[PDB]
């Protein structure tokens, strides 16, 4: 973005400073789900299938 | 005498007879495979009917 300046002679005027603004974009902490099945519970495959 | 080198001759593929539990009541008992997914769903208890 720029300043406007007025008149024909600008020798008294500060030129516009170019400012190279930057927008950050960042990952969150990863989101997870945890469950467990014991070696008895794993005998029924619907537990893994439905929990997945 | 003429002082030959001695060696250890170990036959690692051959075993002395050792000891064994006879297992004969288990050998003569009835054996049953009730089904693993079903026993999990049943909570590791099974029922069978007696005669009228």
């Amino acid at each position: 973005h720029m300043n406007i300046e007025e008149g024909l002679d600008l020798s008294s005027k500060t030129p516009t400073a170019l400012v190279q603004r930057l927008v950050p974009s960042v990952f969150k902490e990863p989101k997870n789900i945890l469950y467990t099945l014991d070696a008895r519970e794993m005998r029924d495959p619907e537990h893994k299938t439905e929990a997945g | 005498a003429n002082q030959l080198a001695k060696d250890l001759e170990i036959m690692f593929e051959n075993y002395v007879e050792g000891f064994e539990a006879a297992c004969v009541v288990s050998r003569n008992a009835k054996k049953f495979r009730p089904g693993d997914t079903a026993m999990q769903r049943a909570g590791d208890v099974l029922y069978r009917p007696q005669h009228y």
